[PDB]
């Protein structure tokens, strides 16, 4: 038994937020709704689909019918920006939601200056190929970087990373790192991230075909 | 008063153990279960199993069948959680938190969490490499560079630039760990196109578990 939620939910402050949550037993079974932020644990917002624990100010509120679960957030400010995850019981064994990302737009989007790094010749010659790309400076902090190799989608060789948002104008950055065995790598010519952000009509592609000078 | 408090973080090598403690005040291993929950980097919430401190009762979750033992000591109001055959995508936050036990409450009071990092690895000490910038990472008139700070254990490793002149623009990542067991990161500085040909750029980095200081030059590609 999973529980279904949205990935990610975008908003401008003051508009109602609306975070679903599916399951084929959960009429069957009370819903909880927790909220985490970064850097801290999670604290219950919703429990028996519509409860507020106390000090949970009014604004959010929860339903279930339907086999749908829903937590409503009135005006939503500043302060709601977090992951959010549902959460039931079936039977005897607790569910959580995939979690819902909710970001609240407090300034224009941005969308991210986009470099790629080929592995050095220092690296390549130790037996492993890191490729870089860097996302630097955008807002929201929603982004989605994927790697191609011969227009082949890579999936498990990558790791991404994130800072913390800037103090001042309130972005972010990030690195996707691509790993290969220094043979793979040499196996194949364009190296290339995809990456895609809400300030980005479509998607933008940085690549390099291994040997460009 | 402080209703939940864990042990602190534990690292251990593949196929070992780790028991996370879990203190609670006398009212929660009175009156409420204990649930344990993980969470890894980036990702969400995985429910391990729960047990009623008063009574002992225990439930776990089917993945974690013959792998989690979760045990009590009612004379310091103390409940344990014991993972076994530990693999590398254990790596995440132990939590334990409490609920009032349709008839679930909700778990409204959480421990701070316990990192537990799963790994083969013995100290060892990172390799830089330079990310040089190239017309590949130049956006007008912004140039990107940095340095790829790579295959290092344990935490933490630090980076500079020009030994602390180069503050504007830089951006440190924090570290990923690797499936080898090893952690990585990067720290990259945007810098006008135009110095690349006069100004030298160097990253600083000093990872002092291994006592490894690395200088590390960063030149245009050629
Ligand atoms: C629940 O926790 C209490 C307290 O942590 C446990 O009692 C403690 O048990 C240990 C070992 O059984 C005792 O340590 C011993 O101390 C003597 C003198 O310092 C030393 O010579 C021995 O080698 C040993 O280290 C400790 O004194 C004792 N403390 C108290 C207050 O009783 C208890 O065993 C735990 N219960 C369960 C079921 O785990």
């Amino acid at each position: 038994y999973e529980l279904t939620q949205p990935p990610s939910v975008s908003l401008s402050p003051g508009q109602t937020a609306t975070i679903t949550c599916s399951g084929d037993k959960l009429d069957d079974n009370y819903v909880c709704w927790y909220q985490q932020k970064p850097g801290q644990s999670p604290v219950l917002v919703i429990y028996q689909d519509t409860m507020r624990p106390s000090g949970i100010p009014e604004r959010f509120s929860g339903s279930n019918s339907g086999n749908i679960a829903t937590l409503t957030i009135s005006g939503t400010q500043a302060v709601d920006e977090a992951d959010y995850y549902c959460q039931a019981w079936d039977g005897s064994t607790v569910v959580f939601g995939g979690g819902t990302r909710l970001t609240v737009l407090g300034q224009p989007k941005a969308a991210p200056s986009v470099f790629i790094f080929p592995p050095s010749d220092e690296q390549l010659k130790s037996g492993t190929a890191s490729v870089v790309c860097l996302l630097n400076n955008f807002y929201p902090r929603e982004a989605k970087v994927q790697w191609k190799v011969d227009n082949a989608l890579q999936s498990g060789n990558s790791q991404e990373s994130v800072t913390e948002q800037d103090s001042k104008d309130s972005t972010y950055s990030l690195s996707s790192t691509l790993t290969l065995s220094k043979a793979d790598y040499e196996k194949h010519k364009v190296y290339a991230c995809e990456v895609t952000h809400q300030g980005l009509s479509s998607p933008v592609t940085k690549s390099f075909n291994r040997g460009e000078c | 008063q402080v209703q939940l408090v864990q042990s602190g973080a534990e690292v251990k090598k593949p196929g070992a153990s780790v028991k996370v403690s879990c203190k609670t005040s006398g009212y929660t291993f009175n009156n409420y279960d204990i649930n344990w929950v993980r969470q890894a980097a980036g990702q969400g919430l995985e429910w391990m199993g729960w047990m009623n401190p008063y009574s002992g009762n225990t439930g776990y979750a089917q993945k974690f069948q013959g792998r989690v033992t979760m045990t009590r000591n009612i004379s310091i109001t103390t409940v344990y959680m014991e993972l076994s055959s530990l693999r590398s995508e254990d790596t995440a936050v132990y939590y334990c938190a409490r609920e009032v036990r349709g008839y679930g409450g909700g778990s409204d009071y959480w421990g701070q969490g316990t990192l537990v990092t799963v790994s083969s690895a013995s100290t060892k000490g990172p390799s830089v490499f330079p990310l040089a910038p190239s017309s590949k990472s130049t956006s007008g008139g912004t140039a990107a560079l940095g340095c790829l700070v790579k295959d290092y254990f344990p935490e933490p490793v630090t980076v500079s630039w020009n030994s602390g002149a180069l503050t504007s623009g830089v951006h440190t990542f924090p570290a990923v760990l690797q499936s080898s067991g090893l952690y990585s990161l990067s720290s990259v500085v945007t810098v006008p196109s135009s110095s690349l040909g006069t100004q030298t750029y160097i990253c600083n980095v000093n990872h002092k578990p291994s006592n490894t200081k690395v200088d590390k030059r960063v030149e245009p590609k050629s």
